[PDB]
């Protein structure tokens, strides 16, 4: 978060799988794997999403074939608030422990 | 900005954060009654599957709102996952709704919901809304939470409880402090609610839709 | 997982949080030593080449791995299909210094060449971006002639760099980039 | 170092292949990366 | 009348009795892959709820029926409870039919079906036929038995397969020998089937009809 | 050797029986992973090849064997008399990834190529049959090209498939189909 | 595997030959072929 501390906000984070197209409503979406928070003292938060596929694996690349994609379509909501509109929620991205990554393929990228 | 208090609960794979946290209070009970009873003859199973958060919308605590304003909401309640097709497939079983009670606005406002989760009831006396302190229930102040929580046990009037035609649970707000926006202050509070249903067993079972 | 982020001290969180347990990867392949030991054939422009790296793709995967960390150090495994005899030259050594068969001035075979190259260096590192398009004269891994290279390829060897840089990649469109992978 | 999986000393001795690096007298970024905690700034529940 | 064999298979709370027994067989497996598996990051569970028999029809074993017709029978397949409900609120996640194949006449006709359950195919070759000797399978014939039963594992391509679109596992029987009602023989047998998904563990999850 | 048959419990039978004894065979030859270890040389379709196998006469040795067991793992020995350099790729890897010389970009010689390939799938095994002409584009060991391709060649290895398919063949017609073998 | 009856580690490091199987935590078709009786469901006579 960054705003002021008279912005007291609340937010989401739903995570839906291969099937079916994701939510609009975190009512709908409270029934995938996902978490609640609200701003604090501590700002940050890391959450971790989970590995799941029918292959142990699966690619990094893509085709207007897997517009179903085989991995999901992770989805991140917004509950309420409190003159903590237009702030701003940046989210950045790590690899957890569980991640792994192989097989070198080297092919035209700028 | 203080003793420091922070907390997540998960439920199945759903866990509810916050920071403004104060606390709980389980009222009534903190255990279940023995769920292996003779009506259910070991025909009972568990499945914390289902165990978890699900949202519902409470009313909007707004400036106007007057001292009664206690939106309510049944507890069980319409199932749009799990626990609903649970009970459209099941007869007889029993729970215990977790309930992580939020209500956003700020550390500026002023007043107070009164949060309270109510078993067996019909409907109440206003003369009587003076007393929600009785019940397992928590008390809401944007200058020290912006959460709530209190956790419920299992009453029912039996041991493995039926949702067709019953709902135990009760959940109320009831203003006791009027909203103010104030100077700084925010400009509305939208209640929200999240709840969950725990320690849960089967026992029955239907045809189908065919 | 919370914590205070104005504070970056790094602060992960993973799988079992909510749920979940969490495996043993085996990231053998993104072993940074691993992964750069694999040939980069760049344009031999001519004869008179300079064994530099800013000069090959910025693209491939031993070119782009290379600008993305700073510092390095590492030797070098060459290829030259080409005419005549190559005859290298070391660091510093005089652009004319590389002519005199004595030098180590190779006698063609078929087809290519296949030798192994010291990192000669005077400084105890190098890097892709000299603060001090323009970078360093002493930044060359000697320099080779023959008489006609057609095929220019650098194996990297015993490869390791310090310090990080940034790693982006196709500017897609749609959120997801599509490109035709290999299929039955 | 990459790809070496021969299961001889690639017979051309040790201070041939490879330019010998004198010493004088992840190493880092592994150091801050086994030290992020998966912990909670409150305390669990259920 | 004989060396004398019963036996009753209890699933859940479903339990087939029969009297024909014959026996079963468990072909390719006898266990399961472990289902502790990465893809899954232990994130799955264990459903053993809808673990038991529903009833699908298989064809008509009729005289004339000739000597290929083997109605097949795709597995998984629709289910208006449990395990279906389980397929809609799921991605991922393997099972094990039961199968306990039924078919009756009486003890004084002719003929045989060819009871097998075989996994990933698309079609079979006729010149083929004349070997599901090599895929869980079973033999019929009214003067032994009147059920077959075989007990399939899990196969899959992948340890926690998905159904929404695929179906690892088929059921055919074709007629080996065709049906002789006779003298005094009964008139027609109707080839009842019998199904249960065992040791199924799920994992994923998605949002709701809403 | 009587017994129940309803109940299909292997209940096989042997000389003894009525009289004369039994040998001590040497099957070394029926052995799964022996006879499957041997090459196949499929039509190189062009240039731009996939590393399928259903691609493979469905009549020969190593076809037809492969035909009759659902699921399989193994790696492979692949052989190509060709044109330009063999610039193989692996699997999942962009169709148009397969170019860049710095991936495994093979220099021709005289005449073929001979190199291992690894099973490199991301499920945990394959099939040549998939009930999910309609089998996945994840079912490919890698994928080659080169610049004219005429010999496609797949010696699997290490091979192991699991579970069952029917074997059948050549329908005679006489009870006894006749065909010249190897005479003085 | 087939056909390999090299005396040498062939060459070529083992984790480079084939690519190796990563464990977990005839097989069965001869479990059930060794296990046909050649008995006789009455009693041999003569």
């Amino acid at each position: 978060f960054t705003g002021p501390t008279d912005a007291k906000a609340r937010y989401m984070i739903a995570y839906a799988p291969p099937g079916m197209e994701p939510p609009k409503t975190p009512e709908a979406a409270a029934h995938c794997i996902h978490a609640e928070w609200d701003t604090g003292l501590n700002s940050k938060f890391t959450f971790s999403i989970p590995y799941l596929s029918a292959a142990d694996y699966a690619y990094t690349a893509s085709d207007t074939a897997e517009t179903t994609n085989v991995q999901g379509w992770v989805c991140l909501f917004q509950i309420t608030h409190g003159k903590a509109d237009g702030d701003a929620l940046v989210v950045l991205a790590s690899a957890g422990k569980d991640f792994e990554l192989r097989l070198p393929v080297d092919a035209r990228t700028q | 900005l203080l003793e420091d208090r922070i907390l997540t609960t998960r439920n199945g794979h759903t866990t509810s954060t916050t920071q403004s946290s104060v606390g709980v209070t389980y009222g009534y009970a903190t255990a279940e009654d023995f769920v292996s009873g003779p009506n259910t003859s070991g025909l009972e199973t568990r499945v914390a599957q289902a165990e978890r958060f699900f949202k519902t919308h409470l009313f909007d605590w707004v400036t106007s709102d007057p001292f009664g304003r206690c939106h309510l909401l049944e507890l069980p309640t319409d199932h749009k996952g799990v626990y609903g097709y649970l009970t459209d497939s099941y007869a007889y079983m029993r729970n215990g709704w977790d309930v992580e009670v939020t209500a956003v606005g700020n550390q500026f406002n002023g007043g107070c919901l009164l949060v309270a989760m109510v078993p067996e009831l019909c409907s109440i006396q206003k003369r009587e809304l003076y007393q929600l302190t009785l019940f397992p229930h928590q008390f809401i102040n944007p200058r020290t939470n912006m959460t709530a929580h209190i956790t419920v046990p299992f009453v029912g009037v039996n041991r493995y409880d039926q949702y067709k035609v019953h709902k135990p649970w009760t959940l109320v707000v009831m203003v006791v402090a009027p909203l103010t926006v104030n100077s700084e202050g925010a400009p509305q509070i939208k209640v929200y609610a999240n709840i969950a249903p725990t320690n849960v067993h089967v026992a029955g079972e239907f045809p189908s839709k065919e | 997982t919370t914590s205070a982020g104005e504070s970056a001290d790094p602060v992960t969180a993973t799988v079992e949080n909510y749920g979940g347990e969490t495996q043993v990867q085996r990231r053998q392949h993104t072993d940074v030593s691993f992964i750069l030991d694999r040939f980069v054939k760049v344009t031999p422009k001519d004869q008179i080449n300079v064994l530099d790296l800013m000069q090959t793709p910025a693209h491939t995967l031993v070119g782009a791995l290379l600008r993305t960390a700073t510092y390095y150090f590492a030797d070098l495994e060459v290829a030259v299909k080409h005419e005549g005899n190559l005859t290298w030259v070391p660091n510093g050594a005089p652009e004319a210094a590389l002519d005199n068969t004595t030098n180590p001035t190779a006698y063609h075979k078929a087809p290519l060449t296949r030798l192994a190259l010291p990192y000669t260096a005077p400084h105890r590192v190098l890097a892709t971006v000299y603060n001090g398009r323009a970078l360093p004269t002493s930044f060359n891994y000697g320099a080779i002639k023959a008489t006609r290279v057609t095929e220019l390829l650098y194996r990297m060897k015993r490869a390791e760099t310090y310090c990080p840089r940034p790693l982006l990649a196709i500017h897609p469109d749609q959120a997801r980039h599509k490109q035709k992978i290999v299929a039955p | 170092s990459g790809n070496t999986g021969s299961i001889i000393n690639n017979y051309y001795m040790q201070q041939y292949q490879n330019s010998m690096d004198t010493q004088l007298g992840n190493d880092w970024f592994s150091k801050l990366a086994s030290s992020a905690f998966s912990g909670l700034f409150g305390a669990l529940l259920a």
